[PDB]
């Protein structure tokens, strides 16, 4: 399995770009959040911007690290520009519960489920 | 009972003043749309009945949503419908629209446009033909001869 | 005027304005990647809060390898 | 036999064969199948480390022009070590001759995007990234194309399933669409439609 | 419990709950936004509407295929509300105009309407049945509303002891009316203890009270833990804003006070989670022109 690679060579550059798309997601959402109007303070999105990044710390090969570099940056250009709308950023956030259980006794009465 | 009689005929008035004209917005997704092109043929009129082209919504009486509604157009959708002059109606045109149809599975398909507004007059088909179309107008009009409005609002 | 001291100073009310310094627990000697429990994540959050507030552009490998508010008063210092 | 049987071509299928022969003479370096089925439409198969340089003598060396494009696609199948198949499919201008250009590709390993030689393959090209998942090195714009901003999945996907993940409804609380999981209203009642008895004696592959 | 009222599967969107829920009002504000975590859990709620159709229409799109229905009475007839009574599971009494009509005073829709319906409940041996209140509802005096009010606990205490009376302080949400009025601006000088409550962590007590038992008979209260002046809410409001049919029962209202009372529980021991006023302040306080 010589794979071909797709942006980084071993771990370095995988951790280098992925801090300079963090970076840009820090300076990147007070624009964006004094823009689109939201409801939101400053550091409740910063804050869900780092747990997005911390939802991911299982992920180990480099072409994988970069697909997810990828995606951000993607993801970046769509919300520097208004492609995308207050409707997707709400949707990053989970607010209309849903405040669906995890206890087994909730998921005993409100069953049918594992 | 001379208050409630000149309610009763200013509110019968009003009523006829609304269900007169209807002129809609030429909204119109798929080819439901083409179906619309084909109710303002001259073979079917809509002038005959005041249903006139309008492309501004801030000023059209009822929205024909007619074509596929997507996930991706949704949100254009009801940010289309939320700004309109405060009497507002939805005729929902073709089984792609009130009910989802042949695309009622499948990613990206609104299951039906009532999980987006609130939908008052229904007329199925795919296509539905001119004459449907024309008539789901005429039902619609009835719908506006009993409103009742200003009685309800005297007898308050 | 931008010697070590007023370069320390502000480096010391920005981080005891950050935000989840915990607690502020200041230290020329601190090394808080693996001494005070803070993560690359805040790591480079402090390293581009400081680029934001008062420093030069801090590029990538030079915003990575200061890791200790030591070498951010040196290099502050050094360029500036 | 003479009615109701589609007749089959001798001469046209004489020189694609011929044809097919001489391309895999002439690129020893890329060539690993070349096939002629019963109506007579050329198929070349290809390693994936030479796709622009293919590309770019299909486009010239003037006894091929076939300068029309179509399709990519990456057509994709489970089982096998390389999945994802992009598959080209050109015509011709001069000629009245149809090929197809497919070669293979696993989920992860890009290939070298040939929007270069081909404008038609932008869109194209974004819109199997946004589908499949095919990476595209040396390439301008990787946008969404056929999706929603804020979903992802590649949906095209056999994980991928007919439903979505996905539902959106409206609500007054916040005055807003918001999004679900799944809530469908009918079974989708799956026709089980695989017949016995030996449907093509002919395509029997040898038994393990 | 009947077949088929038994719940199932993942929350919403056809999830048959153990509720069957009838809803009295719900034409104004409150009501709407219960219907609307009512269709948010996927029950059945009947509501009637003496009103035009436009609202009912209006919250058609709330809940799943074919799941509300509606139906119509008036403040007159006994055989309406036992047509909508008929076959519920839960029911909930909000009703009340804020100003008098011709026909309607502030008299007699609190004493006449929670009678008849609580009554003809408690004769369809519904269980849990609701009822709103208005918090401080006094006997005392300069408060008609508050003690209309009062005598319409009374009754509801009378028969059927053990409805579950529900009394929030005011109520600050997208479509309110106290604050709206303290929008509608263009010099008096007053003080006057207050705090409000947020609209969509009262619906969440409410459902909460709706399907959580050892709950009735005690009244339960829905206070925000705000506790300030009304000096400092209309500096906050105004400075929120930027800016340099009624009657004074309103004024009366809002310099009336907002006291406590410890003999009854509240947020914390029902288990939902208060929330203060900061942004959905700042959600409800648009209209202004270019700060934003
Ligand atoms: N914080 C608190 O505790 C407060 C609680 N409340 C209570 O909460 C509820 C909602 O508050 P609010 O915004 O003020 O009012 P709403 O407009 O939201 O609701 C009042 C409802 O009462 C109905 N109603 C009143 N009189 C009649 C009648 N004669 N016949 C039929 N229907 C009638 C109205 O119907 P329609 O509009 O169709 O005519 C409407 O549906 C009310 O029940 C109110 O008493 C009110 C204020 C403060
Ligand atoms: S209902 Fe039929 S005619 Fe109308 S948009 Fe859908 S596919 Fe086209």
């Amino acid at each position: 399995t010589s794979v071909k690679p797709i942006f980084s060579r071993d771990m370095n550059e995988a951790k280098r770009r992925v801090r300079e798309l963090y970076r840009a997601w820090y300076r990147e959402v007070p624009n964006t959040v004094h823009l689109f109007q939201l409801d939101i303070s400053v550091k409740q999105g910063r804050d869900k911007v780092r747990e997005m990044f911390k939802k991911n710390a299982h992920v180990t090969d480099p072409r994988v690290v970069d697909l997810l570099v990828i995606k951000g940056k993607m993801e970046l250009e769509e919300t520097i520009n208004v492609w995308k709308q207050r409707t997707h950023v709400m949707r990053f956030f989970h607010e209309t519960e849903a405040p669906r259980p995890k206890d087994f006794l909730s998921k005993f009465y409100v069953g049918h489920d594992p | 009972s001379r208050g409630e009689y000149v309610v009763a005929k200013l509110d019968d008035l009003i009523n006829w003043a609304r269900r007169s004209s209807l002129w809609p917005m030429t909204f119109g997704l798929a080819c439901c749309a083409v179906e619309m092109m084909h109710m303002a043929a001259p073979r079917y009129d809509m002038d005959r009945f005041g249903v006139v082209f309008r492309a501004s919504p801030r000023q059209s009486d009822v929205m024909i949503v007619a074509g596929t509604l997507t996930n991706k157009m949704a949100p254009a959708l009801r940010k289309v419908y939320d700004q309109m002059p405060e009497p507002r109606y939805v005729v929902s045109m073709g089984s792609c629209a009130n009910g989802g149809g042949y695309y009622h599975y499948s990613y990206s398909v609104v299951r039906g446009c009532d999980r987006i507004v609130p939908v008052d007059i229904y007329v199925p088909g795919c296509p539905p033909t001119a004459e449907a179309l024309l008539y789901g107008i005429l039902q619609l009009q009835k719908k506006i001869k009993r409103e009742k409005r200003l009685r309800i609002w005297y007898r308050r | 005027p931008l010697t070590l001291e007023g370069i320390k100073d502000r480096v010391l009310y920005v981080l005891k304005l950050y935000d989840k310094i915990d607690p502020e627990k200041l230290s020329v000697n601190s090394h808080f990647m693996k001494d005070l429990g803070l993560d690359s994540l805040d790591q480079v959050e402090i390293i581009m809060a400081m680029e934001d507030e008062f420093g030069f552009e801090i590029p990538d490998i030079d915003a990575e390898k200061l890791m200790c508010p030591q070498e951010i008063v040196d290099y502050i210092a050094d360029k500036k | 036999t003479r009615p109701t049987v589609r007749p089959r071509n001798d001469v046209a299928h004489k020189q694609l064969s011929a044809f097919g022969e001489y391309v895999a003479e002439i690129l020893p370096k890329y060539v690993q199948q070349v096939q002629v089925s019963c109506f007579s439409e050329l198929e070349i198969c290809i390693h994936p480390d030479g796709v622009i340089p293919v590309l770019t003598f299909l486009r010239d060396h003037s006894n091929a022009q076939f300068k029309s494009l179509a399709d990519l696609t990456a057509v994709d199948i489970p089982t096998r070590q390389n999945r994802f198949e992009i598959v080209y499919n050109l015509l011709s201008l001069r000629f009245n001759s149809r090929i197809r250009v497919k070669t293979y590709t696993d989920e992860l390993t890009p290939v070298e995007s040939s929007v270069s030689v081909y404008k038609a393959a932008n869109w194209y090209e974004r819109e199997i990234w946004d589908m499949f998942g095919v990476f595209f090195a040396n390439h301008p714009d990787l946008r969404r194309i056929l999706t929603d901003y804020g979903f992802e999945g590649h949906p095209f996907r056999k994980d991928f399933p007919l439903s979505g993940y996905v539902e959106l409804r409206y609500d007054d609380e916040v005055k807003r669409v918001v999004a679900e999981p799944v809530e469908l209203a009918q079974e989708f009642r799956k026709f089980d439609l695989n017949s016995p008895w030996e449907a093509f004696p002919a395509y029997r592959q040898p038994p393990e | 419990l009947h077949h088929a009222v038994i719940p199932h599967g993942k929350g919403g969107r056809s999830s048959v709950s153990g509720i069957v829920a009838t809803v009295f009002g719900a034409t104004g504000f409150l009501g709407r936004y219960l219907v609307n975590h009512l269709g948010r859990m996927g029950s059945q709620v009947i509501v009637p509407y003496r009103c035009e159709p436009y609202d009912t229409m209006h919250l058609r799109p709330m809940g799943d295929l074919g799941q509300i229905i509606f139906m119509d009475w008036n403040g007159r007839d006994k055989d309406s509300i036992r047509r909508a009574v008929e076959h519920s599971n839960v029911v909930i009494n909000l009703v009340g105009r804020e100003w008098e009509t011709k026909n309607f005073d502030f008299e007699d829709v609190f004493v006449k309407i929670p009678q008849a319906i609580a009554q003809v409940s408690k004769e369809a041996g519904v269980e849990k049945f609701i009822h709103i209140s208005h918090l401080n509802a006094d006997i005392k005096s300069s408060s008609k509303y508050l003690r209309n009010k009062a005598v319409g606990e009374k009754e509801v205490r009378e028969t059927f002891p053990e409805a579950t009376i529900i009394k929030p302080a005011d109520i600050f949400g997208r479509e309110d009316r106290f604050l709206n009025y303290f929008a509608n601006i263009r010099s008096l000088g007053k003080k006057t203890v207050k705090q409000p409550v947020y609209i969509v962590d009262v619906t969440k007590g409410i459902i909460n009270a709706i399907k959580d038992p050892d709950a009735r008979g005690k009244t339960f209260a829905f206070v925000g833990p705000n506790r300030y002046l009304l000096f400092d809410l209309v500096q906050y409001v105004f400075a929120v804003a930027h800016r340099p049919w009624t009657t004074r029962d309103k004024v009366e209202r809002i310099h009336t006070t907002d006291r406590t009372l410890p003999h009854l529980p509240g947020l914390e021991d029902l288990g939902v989670q208060a929330t203060p006023l900061e942004l959905k302040a700042i959600e409800v306080l648009r209209r202004h022109r270019t700060y934003r």
